Order: structure tokens, then C-alpha cells, then sequence
């Protein structure tokens, strides 16, 4: 099918420290009508997943405005800004071109503890 | 405001059947597609099915072909989602989900006369439900 | 995502059945007579002045205008115009065939029909086009005495 | 019991004809295929399937390949409109052969010229030296070079900012006229088709310039199928399928500068610099036991249309035109001319290959000779891989006593590429207006 | 050296009115749909005059393949679907302009054609034959 | 004939027009520089060709060539009796004498066309 991949999964930063996460596949998601698939979503261990973003570089009601991403095409990314605490958690990439729809890696952002 | 409910489940064995649920307040049910997804415990995910506006599109998966049903009530606001044949490796959580936006009606194209649906992905979940199969 | 979902008779989509049964998807087959693509067309329709090859695009449309006009003209020269189908006074010649119809609206269809009868053509016009006229004037004219 | 006339609509009536066709670019998803000229399509174009349909095609006779041709003979004109010409380069030059840091295989090729040529005011004058090739240049009589074709058809330059990559090309249906497909898998190049289905645009077409080998190409479904109209016919050619691609590397082996040298008033020649480093030789590589395998399947399915005790043999083609005797492509906007003369040695009862290569920069285009188009040097290492899949085979004539049958490459027109790939589709007429007996009679 | 004696209605003035008071300037569009003529520049001039024969003929063929051709408007024989709208008959007719009934059902278009062809085609030719033979 | 009635009274060819009309009932049938001027003739023919199709299918009268209407004839376009007009006129002579006042008739039989025969047709199919 139509599949995808991420960067590596396991991140550990400091506050104030942008980055950048990507999300590559194997065709244009580029639909008729000009919109292109793809969506950003986020959650934590003991929580339900959340909606960060519906498209490229276009954000949803009540998340900041610190987290805006990028790429198009066939190259889809995603950059870090403002490393504050409830940045940690589970990095997904979604298509939603054809079916089936496909769930990607979960790269992971936490501190630095052992 | 908007508020999901995701209910049955537990700890189940092999050759059984479920009937399950999902009413959500305050919401048109008129406009909107709705979808399952699949949270296994080793952090598996994946999508599972999805139906239409008003339950005349299914499409499945796979492995779960064959074996599934998914209905739906608009009046009731009520969801239902059955299961048969049970595999062991089954064992996941089951939240049930919403659509980013409403679709309109069905799309007509002339030239050929299939009609048409329009799909698009989704936007918030709720609490899930775990139903897990061992002997 | 997108589906797909509930069905209609379509573009060609009765050339290999029953003539008897076919004849009902003729909307659906003479409406593309004037389409087919019915798409941004309108961009290359506007700047597409200063070559040969948007001429060419304006004989290709005038043409098809032409032959529509042709048809629904020849249509209108008989007493049949604005409709799908008509019966009229010409008496069939059975020197043209004698099979029973049991056998063409039944298990033939159109293009074998084609072939069959295809040199009989401006014979069958002619006679149309008489019947068209002869008593259909003249004794409407005899028929206009009031 | 009289019987009458009666006159319908819809009937569909296929007559089969010509017309001017449709271009459509899949979406104008984006040069000389800048294709500014041309509609952006739905790629996902609608197809209908019939039944109970048997239809006759006919390759080798289909007026949309003519279309074809001219349509991208016109448009490779027409990016070339606006650039400079190329008018006062036909002074004569002082040369002397290049010999500093010479290789084995490459003796002779470059050479060393300089002449005088106008600067930008017409009062002065210059002094310029390039390096060039051996297959470009003529004697008069150091010795004398005068150029090649100045005693004919002028010159000109493609622009620098023009790309050579092909782009997909989609056709699609003029409103009134149809397109009907078939989709039998074994099926030759004429015959009937009982499997018929019907769509509004084409697949993607890529316009790809090859001289002796499928590049690019369709695979087939099966095996290898062959395609001609007549095999006893050995004047006609026979065109062939794969079944299964072979990669195949081939490389510009050097490192590469270029100058850039004014002529006149916005008027500016990019000739060839100087190299950096040593020299080599193109070549070409690929599998050894795979075209072996390849060959087998050859002689796998020869065996149909005639002997099988007849033995098959491989040769050199005839020789002659260089449109023919290399094989030739368009690999990183530069163009190839490889001794194909080693492969082609075999004969059987029915790991690195290495060719050397040439260049030309002086190139006439199509068949024709009223037109030539200099390319400029590009610099740096090209790197170009491609597949195979398929090829052109020629026979000669007088072949009797039923075994050693000789098969040779060749066959120049172009066209046959174009064959090789719409060999599935047929435009048709529709004509609506019917009629028919019955019993019923009109009424007053 | 002129003056003004205006006797009729508007090119479009009553789109303003109410639907069943503004179906009765239905004459003047019609009128005035193929007139105005009453180098680069004639190329577009021809190009322009080629448009408007295009959108004629093709509503002028949507027309006759119904059995609503020639005149003016008229009936049919397709009940009403009340999946499209729903209202009590007077809010249309009293209460309504016409772009709010075009914003209102501009979905639906395809449907009602396609219907309308099936009605007219189906029983009422075949059924022509059958009642043209005892 | 083609145009065989010119040299004649209006109410002297008043009966032999239908032959006319069929006569009249072709012109496509029977079949650079110069094709840009073909171009524009072919344009020329299919825009008098649908105005007049247009001008007959707007009022009733699109069926037969003759009809009657439903507009009294107001005596200030002319004022000669009907004798004098059947049996001492020709065409050119009637159309110079109407060749001012003929856009106000259009529109009173555009007028008598929508008026109480469509909306009167949609009270009337109410029962
Ligand atoms: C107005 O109008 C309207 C119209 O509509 C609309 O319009 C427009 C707007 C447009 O849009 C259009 O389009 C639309 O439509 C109308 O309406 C209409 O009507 C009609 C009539 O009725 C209808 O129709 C219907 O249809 C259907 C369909 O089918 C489907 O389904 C099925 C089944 O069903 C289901 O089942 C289930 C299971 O069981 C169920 O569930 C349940 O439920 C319960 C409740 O509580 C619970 O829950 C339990 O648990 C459960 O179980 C349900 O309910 C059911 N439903 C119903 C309704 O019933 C089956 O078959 C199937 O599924 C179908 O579906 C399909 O499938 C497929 C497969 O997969 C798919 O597709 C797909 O896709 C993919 C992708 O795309 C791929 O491609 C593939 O390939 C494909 O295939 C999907 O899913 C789908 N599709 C579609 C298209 O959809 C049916 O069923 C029906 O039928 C019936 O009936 C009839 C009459 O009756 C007949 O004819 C038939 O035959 C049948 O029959 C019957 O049967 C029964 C049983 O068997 C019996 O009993 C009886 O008896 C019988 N009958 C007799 C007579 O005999 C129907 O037809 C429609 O729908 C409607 N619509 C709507 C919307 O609604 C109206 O009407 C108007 N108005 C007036 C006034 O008129
Ligand atoms: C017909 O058809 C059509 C279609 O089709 C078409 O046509 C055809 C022919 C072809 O062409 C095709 O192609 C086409 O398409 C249809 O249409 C449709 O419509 C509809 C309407 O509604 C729509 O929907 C909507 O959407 C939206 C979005 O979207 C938009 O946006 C975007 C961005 O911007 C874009 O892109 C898009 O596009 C869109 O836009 C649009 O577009 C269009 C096109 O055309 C146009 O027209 C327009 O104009 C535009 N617009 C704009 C604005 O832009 C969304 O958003 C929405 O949703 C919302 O809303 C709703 C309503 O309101 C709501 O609901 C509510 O809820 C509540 C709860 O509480 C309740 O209470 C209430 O009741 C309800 N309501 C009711 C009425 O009931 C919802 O919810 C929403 O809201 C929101 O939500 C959210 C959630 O998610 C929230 O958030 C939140 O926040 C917070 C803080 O911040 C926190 O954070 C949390 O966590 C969260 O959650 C918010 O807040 C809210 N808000 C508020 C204010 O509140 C809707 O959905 C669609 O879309 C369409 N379609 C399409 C496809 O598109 C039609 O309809 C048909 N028909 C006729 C008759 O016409
Ligand atoms: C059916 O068509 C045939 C051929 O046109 C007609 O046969 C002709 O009949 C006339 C007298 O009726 C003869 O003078 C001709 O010699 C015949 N033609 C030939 C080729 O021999 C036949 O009359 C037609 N039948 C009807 C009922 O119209
Ligand atoms: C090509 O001929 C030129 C002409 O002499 C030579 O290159 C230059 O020659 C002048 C004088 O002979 C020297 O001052 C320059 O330093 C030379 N430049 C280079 C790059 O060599 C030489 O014989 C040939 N040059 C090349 C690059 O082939
Ligand atoms: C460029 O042209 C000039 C003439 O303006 C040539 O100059 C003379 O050429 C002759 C041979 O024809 C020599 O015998 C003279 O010694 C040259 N004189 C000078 C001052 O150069 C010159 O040879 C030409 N150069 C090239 C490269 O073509
Ligand atoms: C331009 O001049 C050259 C002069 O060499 C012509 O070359 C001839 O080429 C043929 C083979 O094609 C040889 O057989 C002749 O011997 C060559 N001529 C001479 C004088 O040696 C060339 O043909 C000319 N170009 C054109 C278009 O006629
Ligand atoms: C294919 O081409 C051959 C010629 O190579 C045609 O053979 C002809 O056969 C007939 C009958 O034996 C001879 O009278 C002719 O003289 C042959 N032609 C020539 C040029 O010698 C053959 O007809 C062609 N068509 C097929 C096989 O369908
Ligand atoms: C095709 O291959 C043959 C086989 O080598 C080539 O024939 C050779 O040609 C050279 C140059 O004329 C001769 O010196 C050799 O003696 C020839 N060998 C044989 C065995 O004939 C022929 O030149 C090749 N043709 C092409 C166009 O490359
Ligand atoms: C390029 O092709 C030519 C023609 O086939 C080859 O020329 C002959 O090749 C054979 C095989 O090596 C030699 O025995 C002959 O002596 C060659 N002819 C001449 C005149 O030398 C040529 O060898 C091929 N190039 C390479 C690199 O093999
Ligand atoms: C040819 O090879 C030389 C090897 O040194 C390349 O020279 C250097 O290339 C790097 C990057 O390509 C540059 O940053 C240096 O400035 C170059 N040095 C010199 C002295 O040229 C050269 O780039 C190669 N040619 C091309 C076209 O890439
Ligand atoms: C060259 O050949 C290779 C196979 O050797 C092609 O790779 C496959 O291409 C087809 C369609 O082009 C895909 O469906 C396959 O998935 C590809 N294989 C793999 C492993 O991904 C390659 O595409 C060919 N090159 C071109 C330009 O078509
Ligand atoms: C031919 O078409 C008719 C209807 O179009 C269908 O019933 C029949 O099965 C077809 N013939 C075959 C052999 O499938
Ligand atoms: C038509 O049917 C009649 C009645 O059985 C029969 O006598 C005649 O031979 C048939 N003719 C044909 C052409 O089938
Ligand atoms: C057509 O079908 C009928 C009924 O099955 C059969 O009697 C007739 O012989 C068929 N026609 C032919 C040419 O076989
Ligand atoms: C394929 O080739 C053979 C031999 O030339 C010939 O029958 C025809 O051209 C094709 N086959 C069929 C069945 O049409
Ligand atoms: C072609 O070259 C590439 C590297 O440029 C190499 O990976 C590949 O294996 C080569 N293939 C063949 C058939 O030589
Ligand atoms: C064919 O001949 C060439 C040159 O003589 C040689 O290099 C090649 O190996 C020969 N082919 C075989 C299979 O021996
Ligand atoms: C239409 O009917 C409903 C119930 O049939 C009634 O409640 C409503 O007031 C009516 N509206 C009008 C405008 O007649
Ligand atoms: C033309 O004038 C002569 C003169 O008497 C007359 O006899 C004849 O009838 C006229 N022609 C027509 C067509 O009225
Ligand atoms: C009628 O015509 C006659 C001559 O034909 C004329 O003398 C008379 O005045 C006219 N009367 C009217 C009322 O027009």
C-alpha cells in the first residue's frame, strides 16, 4: 500500500532548543482539488491522542502558535520551536490519500533521566 | 460541547461475540463519518474501518475482513460495532473517533454514473476501550 | 480518501445487448454528442490568440457545431422534430428482408444490423422525405378547409 | 399484415476515421517540455468495460501516430525559436593536435583551435581557442580545420535554461469521438479482441528519442511477445517486447569546465573549457548472465512463426548511417554514440560487459537536414541508469534451406517507437441516427 | 437632442423581486441573449461570438431532450423528493429570491436531470409504440 | 422556386408559398487566406440561421409557417384598408411602409406570448 516513514524515534533537549522532524513516503499525497494529506498528532502514556494540525503548515483552535510545520510533496517535515515541559510525548505522521490509511513510527521526545 | 463515550471492554476468550458502543453528545450524526482505530499493547496501531454518512460506504482492513460488522442509528445517536471469529492476538484497546470536518451529500460524476463519496481524516478521539483475548 | 458508490447506465454502456432492451439508454448515449469532457479549460481558451493552433481548436469546434446542426436539421426537415422517436406512413418493403421480428429485437443487435442493412440508406430517406411531404402538405392543405 | 418505418436515436455506429487529437498534461503537474501549449488532466481518468464487443485493430495503420510525430516535431521547433543563432562561426581555425596527458583509447579526439572572432563592437576583434572534437571538423588543404556544415543548413543555440528530460503525456478524446481499448494479453498486433473497455484519456506516454534499443519502455505482461505484420516479408522490420527490464549503467567518465565568451550585443556562446584531471571514454555496463537468460527467452518464443531445427544466429547489422549503427539517447542533455558491435556475436540452437562510446556536439535532428542545434558542454561527472525493454530485429532475405537464420538491429523511423506503445487504442466515429421496421402506423 | 420614454421592464430588474412575481419577465433574458453586436481584436471578437453559440446550443439541447422543448415551462410527471427541501409552500413563493433558492439547492442538480431524462424517456415511448398498436 | 415569387402581389402569392418553403428548406444539404474568410462565412450562416430559430421559437408560432396570434392590430403603424393592401401592393412597398414600428410588435407578441398562456396555463393544470 501507500506507506511512509518518520526520523528516529528517542529525543532528549534542553528548553529554548528548536529542531526538526520529518516524515517521508512513497508517493505525492496531492489530492484533486490542491489540498494535500497530512496530519500531525501528538499524546502522552495515560492519554488519549490530539490533534496538533489537519494540513501543511496549517494549525487547529487552541494549539499555540509556537507549533507550525512544513514540507510538501513528497517530503512532509515538522519543526520544533520552544522546548517548554508538555513537549514530551508520541510524534505521529498520518496519511489519509487512499485507502487503507497508515499510521507511522512515533518518534519520542522526553529528558534526561535513567 | 462535544463528548465521546467508549464502552465494553475487558478480558475475553477464543469462539466468542461482542456487540459494542459509542454515543457522543451533541452532535448532528446527519453530516458526519465516523471511524475505528486500534491501540495494541505493544504500541501497535492502525486503522480499522470506517462508515458512511449515513451507513452506505464499508470499508475494512485486511485481516479483519471478513469477520467484522459495523451499524449504525443516526435517530439514536447510537454506534454499534460487532465482532466475530476471535483470534488471541486481538488483544488491543478499541476508541472510537470523529471526522475533521462534515462531508455534504454524495458526489455525481456524469460520464460514468458512479456516485461518488468523499472522504477525509479525522480529528479527536476519546477514551477507548480494551478488549483483550487469552485462553 | 476517496470512495466509491452506487452505479447508473453510463456512457456505451448497452453496444453489446439486445436491441429491444437497449433502446432506453439514449439520453445517457446522445448526450455527448456536444461533450465528452463535461477542466480549467478556460485559460488556453482565452490566450491562445497569436498561433495556429487555437485556429485549429476553432475549426474543431465549429465542425462539431456544424454536424449537430446537420442532424437536428435533417431531423427537422421531417415531421419529427423535437422528439426521441416517431412512427410515420411509409409501408416497409419486405423485399428488404422477411425475417420475423422475433429474431431481431430478440437475438441481434445494432452494429450486426448495420451491417446488414447498409446499402438500402437514400432509398429510405427519399421515401421519408415524400411521405413528409406528399398528403402531409398537400392534403393538410386539403385538410385546412375550415 | 403491412409493416412500417420507424427512426431512432442513440444507436452507437462506429466508423473508423481521423481527426486532430486532445493534449493533455497530467495536471501540468510541473525547458523544451515547458508544454506551455497544453491542458492539465484528471489522472485519474474514468474506464468503462463492456461486453460481448469483438473488434478488429489494425497496427501499423493508425493516423494517431502521424499526429504524433508531427505534433513533437512542431514542438521541439518551437523551443528552439528564440535563442541566438549561431551565423559567424564559419571562419576557418588554426588547430594542432592535443598532446598533454594522453590516454589509450582517446587518441586523436581533442584538438586545440584558435581563431579570430568579432567582439560585441564591430570596430575589434579577439582571440579564442577551444577544445573540440575529431568528428566535427574538416581538412581545406599546421593543417586547416573548417567546420562541417557550413556548406549547408545553418546553426543555431539551445538556450542554457532549456532542460531535455522528457515529461508523461496524456491524449484524450475530442468531444464526438471515441476511444476503445482491448485487453487481451497475448494479443498481436492486428486480429480481433473479444475483451473490450472503453476510457476518455490515455496512459502516460513518455516522448523518449532511442536509435536501436526500447528505453524506458512498457513491459509486457507474460513473456516476450513479437510484433510484425509479415515475417516472410523480410524487407519489413520485427518489433519486440520484453517481459523483464535490464539496468544498465552508463557514465560521462570526466571532469568538465566551460567558458563563456561574448559575441555581439546580448550575444553570448558557451563553448567547451578546459578539463580537469586526465581523460577517459564513456562506456556501458550491465549483467552478463542476464542477457543471456534474456536471449534464451528469445529463442523461446521465435519458435512459433517458423522453424525450431532452424538454427537461430546473432550478427553485426549491415552498417552504414550513424542514425543506425550506434545506439543512441539522450542521457543528461548529451547524446551517445556506443560500439554496440561486440553484443550482437552469437548463435544457438533453437559479469561486466563494457562498449566504448562516442559524442557529437553538431546534431540534425529527426531525418532532417535543414536544421542543426549545437548543444553546450555541461560540466562536471553525468551519471545516467535506465532500463531496457525492447528491441528492433531485421533479417535479411534469401535465407533458404530451413536453419541459420541471421536477425540484425536497425530500422530508423521513429515512429515505430510511437508504435510500440499505442498499439492498444482506436479513435472512432460515433453516428447516432437510426432506424428500423415495425408495425405501428402514425396517426392524424 | 434626445429624450426618455421608458415603457418595459428592465435587462434583469426584477432579480431583485420575489419568484412567483418575478416569473413573469422571463422574455427579456432570451431576448437579449445573442446580440450586442446590434488583428487581435476581431480574433477575440469571433472567439467571444463562438462562446455564446456554444451556451445556447447546449441549453437548447438540455431542453429538447426533454419532453419540455420548444416552449416555455411547463410539467412533468417525477413526485417530489422531500430529501431536498422541506418547506410549506409559501416561504418559497413569498418569502424567497431566487439566488437564495440557487445557494439553497446547488447540489442537487445532477440528480434531477438525470431523473427527468429517465421519466421521459421511460413509459412515455415505448408506451407512445404500445398505444400506437391494439 | 428559389425566390420565384418576386414580381407578384401579396395576395397573388398567397397559395403557391408552401413549394417555396420547401424550396427554402436547405442550403447545407446537397454539399491560409481564403479559409479564414470560409471561417467567417460558415460563422455568418449559423448566426442568422439560429437568430431566426430563436426570434420563431419564442412566441407560439414555431410549428407551422403561418399562425394566428392574439394581438388587435392598432391602426396608428398604418391606415390603408384591406383590399387596398391584398390586391395592390407588393412586398418591398409593405416593408417600407411597417420598417419603423416593427420592434414594438416584437415586443407586444413577446408580451401576448408570457401573458395568459403560461401562468394562465399553470392555473389552469391546477384542479
Ligand atoms: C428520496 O431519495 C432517496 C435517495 O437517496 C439519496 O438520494 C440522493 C441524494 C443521492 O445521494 C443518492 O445516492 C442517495 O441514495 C431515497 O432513498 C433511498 O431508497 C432506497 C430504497 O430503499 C434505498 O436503497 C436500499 O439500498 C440498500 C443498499 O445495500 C447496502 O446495504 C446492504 C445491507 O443493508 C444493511 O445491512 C446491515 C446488516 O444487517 C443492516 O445493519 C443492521 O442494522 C440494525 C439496525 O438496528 C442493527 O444494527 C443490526 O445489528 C445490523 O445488522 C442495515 O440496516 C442494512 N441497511 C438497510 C438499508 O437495509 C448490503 O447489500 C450492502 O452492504 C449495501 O452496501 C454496499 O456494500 C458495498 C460492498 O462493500 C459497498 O460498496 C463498496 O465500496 C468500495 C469502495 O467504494 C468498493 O468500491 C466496493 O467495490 C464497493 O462494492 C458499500 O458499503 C455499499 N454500497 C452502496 C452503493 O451503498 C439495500 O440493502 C436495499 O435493498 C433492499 O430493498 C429493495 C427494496 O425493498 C430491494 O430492491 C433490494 O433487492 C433489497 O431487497 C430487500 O432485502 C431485504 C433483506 O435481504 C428483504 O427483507 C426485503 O424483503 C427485500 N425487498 C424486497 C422487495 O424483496 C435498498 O434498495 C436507499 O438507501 C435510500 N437512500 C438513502 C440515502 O436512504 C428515498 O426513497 C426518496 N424518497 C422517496 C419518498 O422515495
Ligand atoms: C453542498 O456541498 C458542499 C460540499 O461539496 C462542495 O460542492 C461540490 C459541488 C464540490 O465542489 C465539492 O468539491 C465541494 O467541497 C457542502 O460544504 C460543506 O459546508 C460545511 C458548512 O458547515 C463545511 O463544514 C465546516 O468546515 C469547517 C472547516 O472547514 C473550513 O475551514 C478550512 C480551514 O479554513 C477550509 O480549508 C475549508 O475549506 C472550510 O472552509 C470552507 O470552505 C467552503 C468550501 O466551499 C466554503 O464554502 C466556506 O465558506 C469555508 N468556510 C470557512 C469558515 O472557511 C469546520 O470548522 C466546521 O465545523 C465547526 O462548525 C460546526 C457548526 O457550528 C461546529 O458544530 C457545533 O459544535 C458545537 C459544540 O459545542 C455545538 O454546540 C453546536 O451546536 C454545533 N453547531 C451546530 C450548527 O450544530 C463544529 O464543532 C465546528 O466548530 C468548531 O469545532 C472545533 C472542534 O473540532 C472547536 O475547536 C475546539 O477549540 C477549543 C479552543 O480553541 C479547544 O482547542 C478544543 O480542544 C477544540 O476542540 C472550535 O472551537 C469550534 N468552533 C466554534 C466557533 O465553536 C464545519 O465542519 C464543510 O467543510 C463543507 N464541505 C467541504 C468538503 O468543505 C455544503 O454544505 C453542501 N450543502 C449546501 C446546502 O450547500
Ligand atoms: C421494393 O424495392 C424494390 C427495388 O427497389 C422494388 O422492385 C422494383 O419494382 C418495380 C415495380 O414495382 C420494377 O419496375 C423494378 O424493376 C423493381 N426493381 C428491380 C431492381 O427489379 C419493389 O417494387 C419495392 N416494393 C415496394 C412495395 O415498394
Ligand atoms: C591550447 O592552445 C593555447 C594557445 O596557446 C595554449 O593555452 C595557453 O597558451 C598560452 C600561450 O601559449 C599560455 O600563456 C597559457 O598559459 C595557456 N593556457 C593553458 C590553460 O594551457 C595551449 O597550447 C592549449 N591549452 C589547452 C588548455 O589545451
Ligand atoms: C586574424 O586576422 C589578422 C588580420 O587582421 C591576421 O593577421 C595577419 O595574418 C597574416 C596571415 O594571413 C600573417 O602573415 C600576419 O603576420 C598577421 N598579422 C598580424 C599583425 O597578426 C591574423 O593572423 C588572424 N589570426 C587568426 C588567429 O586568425
Ligand atoms: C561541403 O564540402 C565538403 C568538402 O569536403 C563536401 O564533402 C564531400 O563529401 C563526400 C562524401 O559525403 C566526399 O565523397 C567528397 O569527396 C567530399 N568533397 C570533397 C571536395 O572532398 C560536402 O559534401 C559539402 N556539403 C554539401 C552539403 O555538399
Ligand atoms: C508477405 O510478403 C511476401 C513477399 O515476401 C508475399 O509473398 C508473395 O507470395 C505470392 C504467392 O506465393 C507470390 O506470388 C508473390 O510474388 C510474393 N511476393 C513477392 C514480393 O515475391 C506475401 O503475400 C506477403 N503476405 C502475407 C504472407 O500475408
Ligand atoms: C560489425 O561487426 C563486424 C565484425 O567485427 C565489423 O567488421 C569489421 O570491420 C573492421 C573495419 O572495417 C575490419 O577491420 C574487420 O576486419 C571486420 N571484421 C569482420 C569479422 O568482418 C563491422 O565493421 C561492424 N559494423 C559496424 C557498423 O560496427
Ligand atoms: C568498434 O567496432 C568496430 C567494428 O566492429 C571494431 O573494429 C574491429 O574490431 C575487431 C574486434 O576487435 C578487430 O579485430 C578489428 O581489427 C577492428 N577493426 C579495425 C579497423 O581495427 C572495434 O574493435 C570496436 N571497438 C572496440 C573497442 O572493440
Ligand atoms: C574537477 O575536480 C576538481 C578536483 O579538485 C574539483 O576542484 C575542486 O572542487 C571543489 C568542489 O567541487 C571546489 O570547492 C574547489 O574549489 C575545487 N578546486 C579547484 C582547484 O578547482 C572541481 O570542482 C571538479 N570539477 C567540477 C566541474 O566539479
Ligand atoms: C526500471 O526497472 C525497475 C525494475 O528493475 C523499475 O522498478 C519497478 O518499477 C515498477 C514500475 O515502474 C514498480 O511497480 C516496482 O515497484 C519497481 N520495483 C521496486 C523494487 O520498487 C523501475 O521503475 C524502472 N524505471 C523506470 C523509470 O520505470
Ligand atoms: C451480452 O450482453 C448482455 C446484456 O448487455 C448480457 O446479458 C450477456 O450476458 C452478454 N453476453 C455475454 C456472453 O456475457
Ligand atoms: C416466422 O414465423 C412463422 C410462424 O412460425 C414461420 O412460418 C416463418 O417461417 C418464420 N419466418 C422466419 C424468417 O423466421
Ligand atoms: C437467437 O436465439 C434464439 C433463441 O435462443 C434462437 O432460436 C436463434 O436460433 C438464435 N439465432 C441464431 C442465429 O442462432
Ligand atoms: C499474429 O501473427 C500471425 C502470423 O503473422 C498472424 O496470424 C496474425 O498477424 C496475428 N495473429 C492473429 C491471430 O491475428
Ligand atoms: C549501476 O551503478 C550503480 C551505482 O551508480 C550500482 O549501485 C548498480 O549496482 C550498478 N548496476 C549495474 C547493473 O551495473
Ligand atoms: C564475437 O567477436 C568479438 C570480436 O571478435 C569477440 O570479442 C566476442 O567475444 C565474440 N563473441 C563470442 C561469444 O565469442
Ligand atoms: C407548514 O406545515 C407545518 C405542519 O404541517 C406547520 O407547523 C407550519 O406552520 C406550516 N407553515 C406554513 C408556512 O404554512
Ligand atoms: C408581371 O407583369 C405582367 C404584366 O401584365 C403580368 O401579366 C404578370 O402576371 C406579372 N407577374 C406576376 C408574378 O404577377
Ligand atoms: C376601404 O377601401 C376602399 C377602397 O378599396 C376605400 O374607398 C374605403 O375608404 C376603405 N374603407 C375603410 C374603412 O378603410
Amino acid at each position: 500500500d501507500i506507506v511512509m516513514t518518520q526520523t528516529p524515534l528517542s529525543l532528549s533537549v534542553t528548553p529554548g532548543q528548536p529542531a526538526s522532524i520529518s516524515c517521508k513516503s512513497s508517493e505525492s499525497l496531492r489530492q484533486s482539488n490542491g489540498k494535500t494529506s497530512l496530519y500531525w498528532y501528538r499524546q502522552k502514556p495515560g492519554q488519549s491522542p490530539q490533534l496538533l494540525v489537519f494540513e501543511v503548515s496549517n494549525r487547529f483552535s487552541g494549539v499555540s502558535d509556537r507549533f507550525v510545520g512544513s514540507g510538501s510533496g513528497t517530503d512532509f517535515t515538522l519543526r520544533i520551536s520552544r522546548v517548554e515541559a508538555e513537549d514530551v510525548g508520541f510524534y505521529y505522521c498520518m496519511q489519509s490519500k487512499d485507502f487503507p490509511l497508515t499510521f507511522g513510527g512515533g518518534t519520542k521526545v522526553d529528558l534526561k533521566r535513567t | 460541547r462535544v463528548q465521546l463515550v467508549e464502552s465494553g471492554g475487558g478480558v475475553v476468550q477464543p469462539g466468542k461475540s461482542v456487540r459494542l458502543s459509542c454515543v457522543v453528545s451533541d452532535f448532528p450524526f446527519s453530516k458526519y463519518p465516523m471511524y475505528w482505530v486500534r491501540q495494541a499493547p505493544g504500541k501497535g496501531l492502525e486503522w480499522v474501518a470506517a462508515i458512511s454518512g449515513d451507513a452506505w460506504h464499508v470499508v475494512y482492513s485486511n485481516s479483519v475482513q471478513g469477520r467484522f460488522l459495523v451499524s449504525r442509528d443516526n435517530v439514536k445517536n447510537t454506534l454499534y460495532l460487532e465482532m466475530n471469529s476471535l483470534k488471541i492476538e486481538d488483544t488491543a484497546v478499541y476508541r472510537c473517533a470523529r471526522m475533521f470536518q462534515e462531508s455534504g451529500p454524495p458526489r455525481l460524476d456524469r460520464w460514468s454514473g458512479r456516485n461518488y463519496y468523499y472522504y477525509s481524516g479525522m480529528d479527536v478521539w476519546g477514551q477507548g476501550t480494551t478488549v483483550t483475548v487469552s485462553s | 480518501a476517496v470512495g466509491i458508490g452506487a452505479v447508473f447506465l453510463g456512457f456505451l454502456g448497452a453496444a453489446g445487448s439486445t436491441m429491444g432492451a437497449a433502446s432506453m439508454t439514449l439520453t445517457v448515449q446522445a448526450r455527448n454528442l456536444l461533450s465528452g469532457i463535461v477542466r480549467a479549460i478556460e485559460a488556453q481558451q482565452h490566450l491562445l490568440k497569436l498561433t495556429v493552433w487555437g485556429i485549429k481548436q476553432l475549426q474543431a469546434r465549429v465542425l462539431a457545431v456544424e454536424r449537430y446542426l446537420r442532424d437536428q436539421q435533417l431531423l427537422g426537415i421531417w415531421g419529427c422534430s423535437g422528439k426521441l422517436i416517431c412512427t410515420t406512413n411509409v409501408p416497409w418493403n419486405s423485399s428488404w428482408s422477411n425475417r420475423n421480428l422475433s429474431e431481431i429485437w430478440d437475438n441481434m443487435t445494432w452494429l450486426q444490423w448495420d451491417k446488414e442493412i447498409s446499402n438500402y440508406t437514400q432509398i429510405i430517406y427519399g421515401l421519408l422525405e415524400e411521405s413528409q411531404n406528399q398528403q402531409e402538405k398537400n392534403e393538410q392543405d386539403l385538410l385546412a378547409l375550415d | 399484415e403491412n409493416l412500417w418505418v420507424t427512426v431512432y436515436y442513440g444507436v452507437p455506429v462506429w466508423k473508423d476515421a481521423e481527426t486532430t487529437l486532445f493534449c493533455a498534461s497530467d495536471a501540468k503537474a510541473y525547458n523544451v517540455w515547458a508544454t506551455h501549449a497544453c491542458v492539465p488532466t484528471d489522472p485519474n481518468p474514468q474506464e468503462i468495460h463492456l461486453e460481448n464487443v469483438t473488434e478488429e485493430f489494425n497496427m501499423w495503420k493508425n493516423n494517431m501516430v502521424e499526429q504524433m510525430h508531427t505534433d513533437i516535431i512542431s514542438l521541439w521547433d518551437q523551443s528552439l525559436k528564440p535563442c541566438v543563432k549561431l551565423t559567424p562561426l564559419c571562419v576557418t581555425l588554426q588547430c594542432t593536435n592535443v598532446t598533454n596527458n594522453i590516454t589509450d583509447d582517446m587518441r586523436g579526439e581533442l584538438k586545440n583551435c584558435s581563431f579570430n572572432m568579432t567582439t560585441e563592437l564591430r570596430d575589434k576583434k579577439q582571440k579564442v581557442y577551444s577544445l573540440f572534437y575529431r568528428l566535427d571538423v574538416v581538412q581545406i588543404n599546421n593543417k586547416e580545420y573548417r567546420l562541417i556544415n557550413c556548406n549547408t543548413s545553418a546553426i543555431t543555440q539551445a538556450c542554457p535554461k532549456v532542460s531535455f528530460e522528457p515529461i508523461p503525456i496524456h491524449y484524450c478524446a475530442p468531444a464526438g469521438f471515441a476511444i476503445l481499448k482491448c485487453k487481451d494479453k497475448k494479443f498481436n498486433g492486428t486480429g480481433p479482441c473479444p475483451s473490450v473497455s472503453t476510457v476518455q484519456c490515455t496512459h502516460g506516454i513518455k516522448p523518449v528519442v532511442s536509435t536501436q534499443l526500447l528505453l524506458n519502455g512498457s513491459l509486457a505482461e507474460e513473456e516476450v511477445m513479437i510484433r510484425s505484420e509479415n515475417i516472410t516479408n523480410n524487407a519489413k522490420n520485427i518489433l519486440v517486447q520484453f517481459n523483464t527490464p535490464v539496468q544498465i549503467n552508463c557514465t560521462r567518465p570526466n571532469n568538465n569546465t566551460r567558458k563563456s565568451i561574448r559575441i555581439g550585443p546580448g550575444q553570448a556562446f558557451y563553448a567547451t573549457g578546459d578539463i580537469i584531471g586526465d581523460i577517459r571514454q564513456a562506456h556501458c555496463t550491465v549483467s552478463k548472465a542476464t542477457w543471456n537468460e534474456t536471449l534464451g527467452k528469445v529463442v523461446k518464443q521465435l519458435r512459433k512463426h517458423f522453424g525450431n531445427n532452424t538454427i537461430i544466429r546473432f550478427a553485426n547489422s549491415s552498417g552504414g548511417d550513424l542514425e543506425v549503427t550506434t545506439h543512441s539517447f539522450n542521457c543528461g542533455g548529451e547524446f551517445f554514440y556506443c560500439n554496440t558491435s561486440g553484443l550482437f556475436n552469437s548463435t544457438w540452437i533453437s559479469d561486466s560487459i563494457t562498449l566504448p562510446c562516442r559524442i557529437k556536439q553538431i546534431i540534425n535532428m529527426w531525418q532532417r537536414i535543414g536544421q542543426a542545434m549545437y548543444a553546450p558542454p555541461i560540466q562536471g561527472v553525468i551519471r545516467c541508469v535506465s532500463n531496457i525493454t525492447g528491441l528492433i530485429l531485421t533479417r535479411d532475405g534469401g535465407s533458404t534451406n530451413s536453419t541459420t537464420e541471421t536477425f540484425r538491429p536497425g530500422g530508423g523511423d521513429m515512429r515505430d517507437n510511437w508504435r510500440s506503445e499505442l498499439y492498444k487504442y482506436k479513435v472512432v466515429k460515433i453516428e447516432p441516427l437510426g432506424v428500423a421496421p415495425t408495425r405501428a402506423k402514425r396517426r392524424v
